[PDB]
């Protein structure tokens, strides 16, 4: 769980506070959905184990 | 002077069978501060969500003011009831005889024509100036009773009208305002049968109504319940830079031991730092 | 003397010398949680914990 | 000890934990009796009741 | 009165009153579901249900 939360889901980076000041805040909104997008099924497959 | 569960109102239009509907869009949490000049003087108090209860028995209040600065620098909604007759007016402007004081610009006519308790709400959202009323025989004289008072939508005429003051209230009169500001805060409605609430939990005042609202239950049982997650916010805040990060060449113009006449003075450049 | 910052096991940044003066260690994680309620029953009593 | 000497045979051979993975996790593990007890907290949220 | 539309528990539209006159009830879901064939077997069989 910890390695799939320092992991990146398909974006710019894993890291937050990255992602913001490099580009435009509507860009930076379909990374951050797709991260949080990540994090949650990560955390759907921690619960279902 | 407290709004002892008061202020409940109908957030939309929908009709709701026998549920427990959460709403995020109500105001006027329970037991706030109402200011009311139990006195009637006519003040100018803020804006942005009001709650009119005055329980004066042989109503003389029956106009207000809305709007923005006057003498004649922004229009302004006047909203006034003669001989039954609710006459809505938004386009008199300052300068009974604030109405015919100038008609400069004018637009949006609709008139309306056809103890005690009458309670007001006004609402302005993008642009949408909602209105409910409500009734309830009293007879104290001290201050708000307690009750609910459901309240009920009369009026929903936008005029497009960014309202921030109301004053210029009736006079030739025991007059009160009994006004209360509201601040966008969650709701849980108890939608009954026949369309009537009757009952409704604040869930910002304790704990035991945020429980309440989070199980979507009015009766809870024994036990402990998870409800949310608490967050420290931070007060202060530290910033420390890379000690000098550089400095500049000054101590060799003014801790040297030999200086050029006035007709050969050295032009020394000093760049990137 | 060379490392500048340092982070922890789940590649979390753990402490970090100030860059002013006076190196010492840094941030620690604040308090957080799920705060829950205790009730006896709304029949029983009206006060939580 | 309010043990015998088999359950301190059993509490000291597999009570390791995997001795090296507890910074990932927070614990307010410790004791109360004995005033040592330290509440720990983690940037990953993860913690064990 | 004041009531246009309503809603069901699920937060599907339940109910309307007629704009132009006869304020009455409005549309309830239609009929659906899954089918199944009854089958008592092929080799003995070859009527279904």
């Amino acid at each position: 769980l910890v390695k799939q939360l320092s992991s990146n889901f398909g974006a710019i980076s894993s890291v937050l506070n990255d992602i913001l000041s490099r580009l435009d805040p509507p860009e930076a909104e379909v990374q951050i959905d797709r991260l949080i997008t990540g994090r949650l099924q990560s955390l759907q497959t921690y619960v279902t184990q | 002077h407290t709004s002892s569960m008061r202020g409940v109102y109908y957030p939309d239009e929908i009709f709701r069978s026998d549920t427990l509907y959460l709403t995020q869009d109500l105001f006027l949490p329970f037991y706030s501060n109402v200011t009311g000049f139990h006195t009637g003087n006519p003040v100018i108090p803020f804006k942005d969500g009001i709650y009119f209860a005055a329980t004066e028995k042989s109503n003389v209040v029956r106009g207000w003011v809305f709007g923005s600065t006057m003498n004649n620098k922004s229009q302004s909604v006047i909203i006034i009831n003669n001989s039954t007759n609710v006459v809505i007016r938004a386009c008199n402007f300052e300068l009974h005889t604030m109405i015919f004081d100038n008609a400069f610009n004018c637009t949006f006519e609709y008139i309306s024509d056809a103890k005690h308790l009458r309670e007001f709400v006004f609402k302005n959202k993008d642009g949408f100036l909602y209105v409910y009323k409500g009734y309830q025989p009293i007879d104290v004289v001290r201050d708000l009773p307690s009750g609910f008072n459901t309240l009920k939508p009369i009026f929903k005429l936008p005029l497009g009208i960014n309202i921030t003051n109301f004053r210029a209230i009736l006079t030739a009169f025991a007059a009160a305002y009994f006004v209360g500001y509201l601040k966008p805060t969650t709701f849980m409605l108890k939608y009954d049968e026949n369309g009537t609430i009757t009952d409704a939990v604040d869930c910002s005042q304790n704990p035991l109504a945020e429980l309440k609202c989070s199980v979507k239950s009015f009766e809870i049982d024994k036990g402990i319940y998870q409800t949310s997650n608490f967050r420290v916010v931070p007060s202060g805040d530290v910033v420390r830079f890379p000690n000098i990060t550089n400095l500049c060449p000054f101590g060799e113009v003014f801790n040297a031991t030999k200086f050029p006449s006035v007709y050969a003075w050295e032009r020394k450049k000093i760049s990137n730092c | 003397p060379f490392q500048q910052f340092g982070r922890d096991v789940s590649d979390f940044t753990d402490s970090v010398r100030d860059p002013k003066t006076s190196e010492i260690l840094d941030i620690s994680p604040c308090a957080f949680g799920g705060v829950s309620v205790i009730t006896p029953g709304t029949n029983a009593s009206s006060e939580v914990a | 000890t309010k043990r015998s000497f088999i359950e301190d045979l059993l509490f000291n051979k597999v009570t390791l934990a995997d001795a090296g993975f507890m910074k990932q996790y927070g614990e307010c593990l410790g004791d109360i009796n004995a005033r040592d007890l330290i509440c720990a907290q983690k940037f990953n949220g993860l913690t064990v009741l």
